[PDB]
């Protein structure tokens, strides 16, 4: 990286983001903010950087560096845009369904804290569509692991599953298809007075 | 890798060095770090290898009197120095046995089963000899018939450096080193301990060897600890130098001579331990222990050169490289012959 | 194939311990809390002892444990084998 | 890792909408535990691909008992005054040592005047010289610290 | 004294509001002396600053900092055995990395940290050393410089106490070694602490299984050269005499199983303590206290010792612990392959009691996929539950693709190149795709594999393959014809027991045979096959395709696959061909091996090996001779040249279809043929059997140290191959290939051992009973894969 003046260095990354090459535009953004990690236009620095690890796939040093801001300015009018990023990232790394969905919750707990505390951020009505999506999605991981019990045979296992995906997310798709397996499970350890009880459930309700 | 060694020193030498004689015994030492030098007692040389072998030399030509071997058929790994005391060569072997063999003819004059591996050079005192051993087990063999009288119990840190102490004695009680990083003064009638004091400054420690007294001070190094001189009675530092070493020292006038970790000898004043000459020009070259030899510290490196330094200002007096194997057990200065022993066995007389 | 095991385990020793009346605190104490409730109002638990050892069919036990409004033991309701 | 620069970019996601379930009478469906649960925050917003996620020498202070207010709290804080002009309301004091608490000490003469601005009235203080360990030399640092030290006494 | 406003000093990276948000003290508050050092102590807590001062002004609380210095960049010097990216990733863990601040207070305990890690593999003289670089605006650009030094290896592994068994000979069955000759992979020279303890547990087993009862270790010490490049451990042992088992007395809280655990300590008093038989019975006690519930029963045994009779009393003392409740199995880590995968290898089962044992079963079966780097089990207490409890499972997923290059040396096959790439976890799905290919001197073999490995949940497998194999008869010692087959097969693989494995499925082949020099054998096969071609002119063409439903079973009881020394393995498998296929056979092979040792140490074995097999037709055609049985080489009989045992080719008259002399041939017309030709080289049979027996010895002349580490055999081998649709009659001046009373016989040394090339096997045989035409070849090796 050359040692310009910080006013021509800032100019050149804002113009390698507008044209969509990510690599060089950090590799300047990077150089900027280690030489000024503080200052009046310091701020600006680190969302464009942040912006830009996260275009170009770059997420551990994006969640890095959003965590790092959220800790040094918690108050700063734009945090309502570095959560909205950090459930993004989050959400990348989610990749969806069967495997960890560690990143998922991570998702949504931020996408919660998103909406909760900015309602009138421009984020909101975007990050809400994006967490009715992530509620079944791990709901669609405890139906996997409902289902695969079911499989070997474990009833106690599955019903007990299906119980928490009523109890933690009742109003998604992935628990409609999810009570058959309940009702299964019941009246295979001859409990079918309980499988009478869900057997009305799934009767009085959508698919849909 | 390592670090930086040293080149050779390049002096002119004050006078001639020659090989008087030398003599093989067996293989010897080898890559095996060991105590075992030769032994002088009655114008007789005592050397011996690491498998079994020992032989008795003429110290005028180096012509064999009896050699006899103590490996049994298996090696002996006989470590523990040589000391010849009362028509007896004392050898400690890492098998735990300690052999004594008649000065005369060289049958087994007794042999006795050890607390652990017999490191130590045999220190025989008192009508006794002390076997410091390998788990810190210090014990007493009598020298008539090698029974173990008593055994003290050191302690013994997780690391250590190979190689323990060889006691002194002085008024009836025995000063050990410790691998703790403590001087020791135990009573050599039981074993009862006196007085223990520390000289030691993740994994640092330090291993000592032989603490040497002159009128009522103990003088004694530890491995990256302190020189220091303790009260013989009380065990009470009196003063710290802060240099450490792992190979004798020899005090001589008012002067302490010694080998640094990092192979610069030095000369400091017993009086306090203030430097008066330092030469660095051996720096990691694996230094054996130095002896005074008409008035010249003479020390032997890991290349199978021994150096002659003149006792006054530091500066060199004579150079000669005498075998290739290598030096690293102490060389023998006493009865106006010059002994050092080889890796490879060969025992040479220096003039 | 491996054994199967499935809910709770019942010692017919545990279930003298357990009689009418009790508190939910002195039966979970008795027999351990119990794998699965129902979810669906009443306040059932049920202790479930199946097991199914490879290639010899399964026997279960059922235990249903109903309390009162209160929560204490109203009725014991327990059959040793499957039909 | 080849799979999250396609996540990255702009894929979208219309996953099936949430639906309540009614419960049977003689029944009621489990208790619902409120962590997963998605609050209807209304407004239409930009949703996804159609949604701009590109982020988005002297010290000046304004405020009879102005000016003797002013000259009061510099005699209070131990400043040795060197030329004292009532009349055209400026001053200019000794070397003024500061503390903060990072590298070496920081030391100047300034030069404090107040007169009226319209409404309101100006207290201007300009960094006359700036000395660092003895040696003459960040700017703005201690310029705001004398203007910040008078303005606590007000 | 009441707080009008908070003021701050010394913020550069950290917002008033962050600082500000870190304090109990607020605006408008009436503090004391001890509520101002609760905050000073808060925003030290923070990790933002060097310094604190909180101090009063008049009205004014003011906050006085230093922050931190930011680290500007991170560079390594000197650090040849660690890659700067890999050292740069292990100091971001552990909280120093680029854009985050340095506590000052720390960077000797970084040096420390990563000098501490190349103590771990041997560097005693390394040194690391931090230089912090001051810069402008707050910064430090800090730089770890090394020196790594030289490595460390072991002067000696001393013994002292051993009287019963000689120094050399128990450093035998040790890790840590001292001594590794050039010829020999018996393990490096270099320490860890997990090698000594694990050696610490074989030197105390060796004693006890011998009945040592009273065996102590007394102390270890590890000593260190002054120099730092020498390291002489030594193990102090009390082996206290022999002792016989006399009886075990039970006593805890036995949960009334009382009846049950007498079965569990039955012994036949006289026989000798021996301290795996202990272990043994501890587990099994612990195993049925499991089988009641009980997630974690604890049994120690203390050997009560009566030195008049020298017998030992087991005092086994057991308390069953408390039942558990496994409410939810979690795994978090897997972010490439599904849960089904890991989920499906556990032994505990979710909405059930634990077992301390199943949950650990459940973790090495997870190992053993190969598909984790590490694998970490962590069992936590539900909350405000006395028994439910969570068991998740941390796994960290590897890379699980590779190229595998292989290159091997034998006397039946030259050189053999291996060469594929494989896939093992296809897109975390535990599919297993990948293409491998074969080549040595007779074949070339190239396959696409996709398997299943449970096809269903209790671990059917389900394979799949494609293949094609190119095999040159004549580079085999055979009656030189050439097959290039091609083909599929999908097999189900049914696991019955830990001991035994079932295989069954279909398969499509396609041989296409070409070149074969005509004889009386392979010509019968093909007037079976209806075809009829030359018997002059070996430029001919054969194209069968069969399907094929295909079996097999395989049990393996060796008690180790490495040198085995008890137990049996066997391997039936056989062939048959669906109707619809041109060729119309079936074919079953059996091979057999049995160790049983006759002392107590193992180190004289009899090992009996047979291999059995035969094929025919069925629709009166014949088995084709491309599918026949072969026998001789260092594989079955050895000291006979690959292949030369059974029938030989009996040739036509026929013109060699390139000639040229300086070239011998067999049966050329161009050499003056007329008519049918005996000859030496071998065609094979549809019926073969071998059986050898040797006798494993301990190897009389290299050291103890390493004995162990070569197997030294003497065998005798004996074998026959025949065919039956020979016609004995027709052909009465040529032996008689339909006996199969020719057994030949052949005696000789064999040694084995892993060297730097790979794992050798040194055949040295003598064919004592040989027959006409057989080829003797009494040296046969193998280096590597062949």
């Amino acid at each position: 990286v050359p040692d310009n003046p910080p006013n021509e260095i800032y100019a050149t990354a804002q113009q390698k983001l507008q044209d969509g090459n990510w690599r060089q535009a950090i590799t300047q953004l990077e150089a900027l903010d280690n030489r000024y990690p503080f200052g009046p236009y310091s701020q600006q620095v680190q969302l464009d950087l942040i912006y830009a690890y996260y275009k170009n796939a770059d997420l551990p040093l994006a969640q890095a560096a959003i965590d790092r801001f959220i800790r040094l300015n918690p108050t700063h009018p734009n945090i309502d845009y570095v959560m909205y990023m950090r459930g993004l990232t989050n959400m990348a790394l989610d990749d969806s369904s069967d495997r960890d969905p560690q990143h998922a919750r991570a998702a949504f707990s931020d996408f919660s804290k998103l909406v909760r505390g900015y309602p009138n951020s421009q984020y909101t009505t975007d990050a809400t569509k994006r967490l009715v999506f992530l509620k079944d999605r791990l709901a669609k991981y405890e139906y996997s692991v409902a289902e695969y019990y079911t499989e070997r045979g474990a009833w106690v296992a599955v019903v007990n599953r299906v119980e928490g995906m009523l109890r933690d997310y009742p109003d998604t798709q992935a628990t409609r298809d999810a009570l058959p397996l309940m009702e299964n499970a019941y009246r295979q350890m001859q409990m079918n007075a309980q499988a009478e009880k869900v057997a009305k459930i799934i009767a009085a309700n959508s698919s849909n | 890798d390592v670090v930086k060694m040293s080149p050779l020193p390049t002096v002119e030498n004050q006078f001639t060095p020659t090989t008087a004689w030398s003599t093989s015994v067996g293989s010897g030492i080898g890559n095996f770090y060991s105590n075992l030098h030769p032994a002088l007692a009655d114008n007789v040389v005592y050397a011996a290898d690491r498998a079994g072998l020992v032989k008795a030399l003429n110290a005028d030509d180096g012509k064999e009197i009896w050699s006899v071997s103590l490996a049994e058929k298996e090696p002996a790994l006989l470590s523990g120095g040589v000391t010849v005391s009362g028509g007896h060569v004392y050898i400690g072997s890492e098998k735990a046995q300690v052999y004594a063999l008649n000065t005369s003819d060289g049958t087994v004059a007794w042999q006795t089963k050890v607390a652990g591996e017999a490191l130590s050079r045999p220190v025989v005192s008192d009508g006794l000899v002390l076997i410091h051993t390998s788990n810190g087990q210090l014990q007493a063999l009598n020298e008539a018939d090698g029974a173990v009288k008593w055994t003290v119990n050191l302690d013994m840190p997780s690391l250590s450096l190979r190689g323990e102490s060889a006691p002194t004695t002085a008024f009836g009680a025995a000063v050990v080193g410790g691998d703790n990083g403590r001087v020791s003064a135990v009573l050599m009638e039981q074993g009862q301990m006196i007085w223990q004091q520390r000289i030691s400054q993740d994994r640092l420690s330090d291993v000592d060897t032989t603490p040497v007294v002159v009128n009522g001070v103990v003088f004694a190094l530890a491995y990256n600890g302190n020189l220091t001189a303790l009260d013989l009675r009380s065990g009470q530092i009196m003063w710290k130098r802060e240099l450490g070493s792992v190979n004798d020292f020899i005090v001589d006038g008012n002067r302490i001579y010694l080998v640094d970790q990092n192979d610069r000898v030095m000369a400091l004043t017993i009086d306090g331990g203030v430097t008066l000459w330092t030469q660095s020009d051996l720096l990691h070259r694996l230094l054996t222990s130095p002896v005074l030899y008409n008035g010249n510290l003479v020390v032997g490196d890991s290349e199978g050169y021994l150096h002659w330094i003149n006792v006054e200002d530091g500066r060199f007096v004579a150079q000669q490289k005498v075998d290739s194997s290598g030096f690293q057990t102490e060389p023998v200065a006493a009865d106006g012959k010059l002994l050092i022993q080889a890796k490879d066995g060969t025992v040479y007389s220096i003039t | 194939r491996p054994d199967i095991n499935q809910g709770n385990y019942l010692t017919a020793n545990d279930v003298s311990k357990i009689r009418v009346g009790m508190t939910q605190q002195q039966v979970a104490y008795a027999l351990g809390t119990p794998l699965m409730s129902d979810p669906f109002g009443t306040n059932t638990w049920f202790y479930v002892f199946r097991q199914q050892p490879g290639h010899e069919g399964v026997t279960q036990q059922t235990l249903t444990l109903t309390f009162n409004s209160s929560g204490v033991l109203t009725n014991i309701d327990n059959k040793p084998a499957l039909s | 890792r080849y799979k999250r620069q396609v996540s990255g970019d702009e894929a979208y996601l219309e996953a099936a909408p949430l639906a309540e379930l009614h419960a049977p009478a003689g029944m009621i469906l489990p208790v619902t535990s409120g962590d997963y649960a998605i609050p209807v925050t209304n407004g239409s917003g930009a949703v996804g691909k159609a949604l701009d996620i590109r982020p988005p020498d002297t010290a000046s202070l304004l405020v009879n008992t102005l000016w003797p207010q002013v000259v009061s709290v510099l005699q209070a804080k131990n400043y040795t005054i060197t030329q004292r002009d009532d009349a055209g309301q400026t001053l200019t004091t000794d070397w003024v040592q500061w503390n903060r608490l990072d590298e070496d000490e920081q030391r100047g003469r300034y030069q404090i005047s107040v007169k009226p601005q319209g409404y309101q009235q100006a207290v201007t203080v300009k960094l006359l010289n700036l000395e660092q360990a003895g040696k003459p030399v960040s700017m703005q640092r201690y310029s705001t610290e004398m203007m910040n030290v008078i303005s606590a006494g007000l | 004294f009441v707080v009008k406003d908070i003021h701050f000093e010394g913020l550069q990276r950290v917002a008033v509001g962050a600082a500000l948000l870190s304090m109990p003290v607020r605006t408008g508050d009436t503090v004391n002396d001890e509520d101002i050092s609760n905050t000073i102590r808060a925003l030290f807590a923070t990790g933002n600053f060097e310094d604190v001062r909180v101090l009063r002004d008049g009205d004014t609380l003011l906050v006085q900092v230093k922050e931190r210095p930011t680290i500007a960049s991170i560079t390594f010097s000197g650090n040849k055995s660690v890659k700067d990216d890999m050292l740069k990733q292990n100091l971001e863990a552990s909280g120093v990395r680029v854009g985050e601040s340095l506590d000052r207070t720390t960077i000797a305990d970084i040096e420390k940290g990563l000098e501490d890690f190349y103590y771990s593999v041997g560097k005693y003289s390394a040194s690391v050393k931090a230089v912090v670089t001051p810069l402008p605006r707050n910064r430090v650009d800090l730089k770890l410089v090394f020196q790594e030094g030289v490595s460390a290896e072991i002067q000696q592994i001393n013994i002292v106490g051993n009287h019963a068994f000689t120094t050399d000979e128990l450093i035998s069955h040790f890790q840590l070694r001292d001594e590794v000759p050039w010829w020999n992979v018996v393990g490096d020279r270099k320490y860890q602490k997990q090698k000594l303890a694990g050696d610490l547990e074989t030197l105390r087993s060796y004693y006890l299984d011998r009945g040592y009862a009273r065996f102590n270790i007394d102390s270890t010490q590890v000593s260190l050269t002054p120099d730092k490049k020498g390291i002489y451990v030594t193990v102090n042992i009390t082996e206290g005499d022999q002792y016989k088992l006399s009886g075990v007395e039970v006593s805890g809280n036995l949960a009334g199983h009382s009846a049950e655990i007498e079965q569990l300590t039955k012994i036949e008093p006289g026989e000798l303590y021996n301290g795996t038989k202990v272990t043994k019975m501890e587990d099994d006690i612990k195993k049925l206290l499991g089988r009641y519930g009980y997630a974690y029963p604890r049994v120690q045994s203390m050997p009560e010792i009566n030195d008049a009779d020298k017998t030992v009393k087991l005092r086994v003392n057991v308390d069953a612990g408390n039942r558990f409740y496994v409410r939810k199995i979690r795994f978090e880590g897997n972010d490439t392959s599904k849960d089904a995968v890991l989920r499906r290898e556990m032994r505990q089962m979710e909405g059930a009691w634990l077992g301390s044992d199943l949950v650990d079963q459940g973790k090495e079966r997870l190992n053993r996929l190969g598909f984790f780097e590490t694998v970490d089990t962590d069992t936590q207490r539900v909350p405000g539950s006395p028994d439910q409890v969570d068991v998740v499972y941390k796994v960290k997923e590897r890379n699980t693709g590779s190229f595998n290059f292989g290159i091997g040396y034998g006397t039946e096959s030259g050189v053999s190149f291996q060469a594929g790439v494989q896939q093992d976890n296809w897109l975390g799905t535990g599919y297993a795709v990948g293409i491998n290919g074969t080549k040595n001197d007779y074949q070339t073999y190239a396959e696409l594999s996709v398997t299943n490995p449970y096809f269903t949940v209790d671990g059917v497998s389900l394979g799949g393959r494609l293949f094609y194999n190119d095999f040159q008869a004549d580079d085999a010692d055979l009656s030189d014809y050439t097959n290039k087959s091609y083909g599929t097969d999908v097999t189900l693989g049914f696991p019955i027991n830990e001991y035994n494995s079932l295989r069954a499925g279909l398969g499509y082949v396609h041989n296409s045979l070409s070149n074969m020099q005509p004889q009386v054998a392979m010509w019968r096969y093909l007037y079976s096959m209806g075809e009829h071609p030359s018997t002059s002119d070996q430029d001919n063409s054969f194209k069968t395709d069969d399907f094929t439903f295909n079996y097999g079973w395989t049990y393996n009881k060796l008690d180790r696959g490495y040198f085995p020394t008890d137990g049996s393995r066997v391997n039936l498998t056989g062939k048959v061909t669906i109707p619809g296929s041109d060729n119309e056979y079936y074919k079953v092979t059996l091979d057999t091996a049995t160790y049983v040792p006759i002392d107590d140490d193992h180190k004289w074995v009899v090992l009996g090996r047979t291999r059995w097999g035969y094929g025919d037709g069925l629709g009166g055609k014949e088995m084709p001779f491309y599918e026949n049985f072969y026998a001789g080489g260092s594989s079955t009989v050895r000291g006979f040249q690959s292949n030369t045992i059974g029938p030989k080719a009996v040739y036509f008259p026929h013109q060699a279809s390139n000639y040229d002399p300086d070239y011998d041939y067999e049966c050329a017309t161009q050499d003056g043929a007329k008519d049918l030709c005996k000859s030496d080289d071998a065609v094979g049979g549809n019926a073969m059997a071998v059986a050898s027996l040797e006798f494993i010895t301990p190897t009389p002349f290299i050291s103890d140290k390493y004995a162990n580490s070569v197997r030294t055999s003497f065998f005798w081998d004996m074998g026959t191959v025949w065919d039956t649709n020979w016609d004995s009659s027709q052909y009465s001046g040529y032996p008689d290939y339909s006996d199969p009373s020719n057994i030949r016989m052949s005696a000789g040394i064999a040694l084995q051992w892993m060297s730097p090339l790979g794992p050798l096997v040194f055949s040295y045989a003598q064919p004592f009973k040989k027959y006409d035409g057989d080829k003797a070849e009494q040296f046969q090796f193998n280096i590597g894969k062949t």
